[PDB]
């Protein structure tokens, strides 16, 4: 009670509007690949283990 | 002459043969055996006391 508010009789109505700030999109999608998989199949590398 | 005439450099470019349908590596050492012919031009202008 101690905020200012609007006061309405059946004859009033009410309205805001609002910006949402920059979101990155969500991702709708599913990857194709895994992430221990992103290599050339046919190739070796030129590292040692 | 402390700067001569410079010295011209020339090499047939190297054409290689067949490569394997597999990927390998190493550099290639097959190449078609190749020569070139042409003719050169000199033109020297002297000086006479």
């Amino acid at each position: 009670e101690y905020f200012p508010s609007q006061m309405l009789r059946t004859g009033n109505n009410f309205q805001f509007t609002y910006t949402f700030e920059d979101v990155p999109f969500h991702s709708s999608y599913a990857h194709s690949q895994s992430l221990d998989r992103l290599m050339n199949p046919l190739i070796d590398q030129y590292l040692y283990y | 002459l402390k700067h001569p005439p410079p010295q011209i450099l020339i090499k047939n470019t190297p054409v290689p043969a067949d490569p394997p349908t597999t990927f390998n590596q190493s550099k290639l050492n097959s190449f078609i055996t190749q020569y070139s012919t042409g003719q050169v031009s000199v033109e020297i202008e002297w000086e006479l006391q």
